């Protein structure tokens, strides 16, 4: 997928973005899986 | 007993105040928000009841209690009721010390500015949170969504508005009210249940109805097609029993029920169906954003349960939306609780603690602050 | 009865139809532009009730029927429910036979040619006046004016423009078009009545609160300086009985309601407040017309009833307008029906026949006559 | 009241007695304007203890409920109705009503009832609204004596509105749109 | 009183609207009589 | 005053500019009772 690596790589003001371009249309979910390590 | 915090995903749900914690993947405190006064109040050896420990238990054994939302309308007219609600979401099923761990809160729009200003001083005190953050629980289901461009029908705990969005960009101009509310349908099916020979008055029977709704009733996609069937339409008498024990009987009112939520002359409110408050919501909007708006058409609602309700909503834009322009609603099974959900994400936003509602910042700029730059 | 004729000064006021004959000291018919519906149109012993003879009488008697505009925003939708508005006043409060008296018919600029095209036909096969003639409300209004030179900020019944004119020369260039309405102040001030804990969404509603503002609104001169005061100012808390009976508070919207005629960002227009838009058009005028501008500031309309409007003007050119010159704003008391006094003058102008629109001319050139060489 | 009777001593279960005590209410109870201020009144009120033959034939005594029975219309905790009294129930369609339709409400305050007909029912109307209703708007309650024949009345003008009969339930229009057509466009 | 002409004159949808404003608050009245009258 | 006079005398063309001259700033006026004579 890539999300993890690239939407722990990408901007933040742009981990929205690319989350919601790259496939994580749950950046809601990337956020609360980064969390998930960081919660 | 633990490390930094996690914060405190709490929601005011119209209905039932539902929470958890930063990043939970529920909230796990659910319950109506149901104050009880026990009507005769009978003398016994002892004691053993509460007046208003509702949560949950007062339904259940309901009836001498009656029933009592701080929020009655979406707006809280009493808070001592309230705040001992709290403390008992914090301390019965969060069972927590409140000073421990940071807490988000869901406010809805159009809030009188004070009813936030001591929702948080009372917090503050009563519970001295680390300290506390709010937000909308339109705009924290929206960030449920991830959703960033396009309106969400929020029809949800006990309200209804429609959210139009681009990238996470909002109209509040473009933002309206719909005070129905699952208690509009229930008062509505009440009247109805009791009009075709039938005494539906009392509390627990709200309680009853409502539920009646939520497992039996759906809407139709067609209203006169539907309803001459329902002049012969066999299949649709199923009769359920009545909890008492009875089965009571059900027709077509297992689909005429919301629908008013399009009509609301026979629920008597001027006001335009979700369908065409959304539409008109879209022509305010700028030119090609309702492209998106057609393909980010995003229902919420548990409420909004009912069966074909997004197929009513693409052909109902159908008929007036461009067919040129192609519609597409949204509509999660998990949307009474997505607010609650992207609550907990962002809550949980560990990169997002600047925003928060803390001691030092309110105490010296009282509970003004809050709401300046902030909220 | 009498004398070969007096016209017929007819003026169809964006909020109000007004009109009296040629020459007349005030239009003797004035009531709003609404088309009524009972929502739910009980059955009585009789009948009693007209659908939309709303003319005042609606008003007083409205709540069951709703609210139509022909002209909703300056442009007029429908038409079968106007021409019967006409007939209304015609017959009504006007109880005269349009065909026994010529009448001058007001039209804004930016109309579709059709519009004019059929309200004329209409007229005369329904109305068959002796024969009309129409000009333009913002164009009645600076005759009235009798100010030859100088633009005109003919922000009156709904609609808001600017009209530069030198010797009564105006550039249709150096005139734009302000959507900006009392309609829009209207859904503000609503908006922020209801978000400040109160729930104004009902049509009656819609008439109280613009006469809340007509009776109670003003603008301060000031934004920020007035706003803090507000924080404070226990002067503008004047709350007042809301007419169904309870007083209604009030605070610095009394002021900050209509200033987004100069900051249509709360209101969300991109577009450029009311004094930019004069400075500008007149940055466009030629060189030295600009002087007399600003001792023509000639301002319009009751909508812009406002305290210290005019004196807002001058500050705010001031900081835009070189103090080499000398700004001088006109606003008469006599705005709202300047319009109509300077249409009763013009069609009054016995020596003004010849651009009359007649039968004649009109049945061999059809309706698109009307509209080349004359209007 | 039968149970009230009953309770003080008395064995007010019979059908007869059922309308016995009706007749009892309607030509003694009343309704006292104050409750409270009354009921200490009661506590040694000599003006209220009439007695009544019981038509059997032994007076039967009488005190305060010849008020307190009805009142319970405002009250029904005693008679055990969560609703609301007759005056909120009022009031609160007031406030669901328009702006200003209200003000007529006040003047258009109609009662309607002979079960209605206690003593002070009005009054108890507008000083209860009063409490309720702004004094800035003002309350007048309605209540002809000819009100339980009243909707007599008004059946017999609207039947004998002989520019009435369009509306009129005819055997045909029955017969061939059968027991429905009554209800449709029509009652 | 010229309830009787004028409720026999005025509209009769207006009928119940002028005998409420011409004095005949008994429209009920006027109806009832008028057909005392044709009754 | 004379713009009666003078603006029953003036140019017409004119009439509209001398009474915005010589006083008659409602010109506007001077014709509606130049017409309250003709109206």
């Amino acid at each position: 997928e890539d999300v993890w690596e690239i939407l722990r790589q990408a901007p933040p003001s742009e981990y929205e973005r690319i989350a919601f371009q790259y496939g994580v249309t749950d950046l809601r979910g990337m956020l609360k899986r980064l969390k998930g390590m960081r919660r | 007993d633990d490390e930094e915090t996690t914060a405190l995903v709490c929601d005011n749900g119209s209905g039932l105040v539902k929470a958890g914690f930063a990043g939970d993947d529920a909230p796990r405190a659910v319950f109506p928000s149901i104050v009880g006064r026990p009507r005769h109040q009978g003398v016994m050896v002892g004691m053993g009841q509460k007046d208003s420990y509702v949560g949950d238990e007062a339904q259940s054994k309901r009836g001498i209690l009656t029933l009592k939302y701080p929020i009655e309308h979406g707006i809280i007219t009493n808070w001592d009721d309230m705040e001992k609600i709290w403390h008992h979401t914090f301390y019965n099923e969060l069972r927590v010390a409140p000073e421990e761990h940071p807490t988000l809160l869901t406010e809805a729009p159009l809030n009188p500015k004070a009813n936030r200003e001591k929702m948080t001083q009372i917090m503050f005190e009563t519970f001295n949170v680390p300290a506390m953050y709010v937000a909308i629980q339109a705009v924290l289901s929206l960030y449920a969504s991830g959703r960033t461009t396009g309106i969400v029908l929020d029809s949800g705990d006990g309200v209804t508005h429609n959210v139009p969005i681009y990238e996470g960009y909002a109209l509040p101009h473009a933002i309206m009210r719909l005070d129905l509310a699952g208690r509009d349908l229930t008062d509505y099916l009440m009247k109805i249940l009791t009009e075709r020979g039938y005494s539906f008055v009392t509390t627990a029977e709200r309680e009853i109805v409502r539920d009646i709704k939520e497992k039996l009733c759906y809407v139709a996609l067609d209203f006169e097609n539907e309803m001459a069937t329902a002049a012969s339409s066999s299949s649709l008498e199923k009769s359920y029993e009545l909890p008492d024990g009875q089965v009571i009987t059900i027709g077509n009112e297992r689909f005429r029920c919301p629908e008013t939520l399009f009509q609301p002359s026979f629920i008597g409110m001027e006001s335009a169906g979700i369908h065409e408050t959304t539409y008109n919501s879209i022509m305010k909007c700028d030119i090609d954003i309702r492209k998106d708006l057609y393909a980010n058409n995003v229902l919420s609602g548990g409420t909004t349960m009912y069966p074909g309700i997004a197929d009513r909503m693409q052909k109902e834009i159908t008929a007036l939306a461009p067919s040129t322009m192609k519609i597409k609603i949204i509509a999660p099974p998990e949307r009474k609780y997505s607010v609650w959900i992207g609550g907990s994400i962002l809550a949980s936003l560990s990169t997002f603690q600047q925003m928060w509602i803390s001691k030092q910042e309110y105490d010296e700029a009282g509970p003004s602050i809050v709401h300046r730059k902030c909220f």
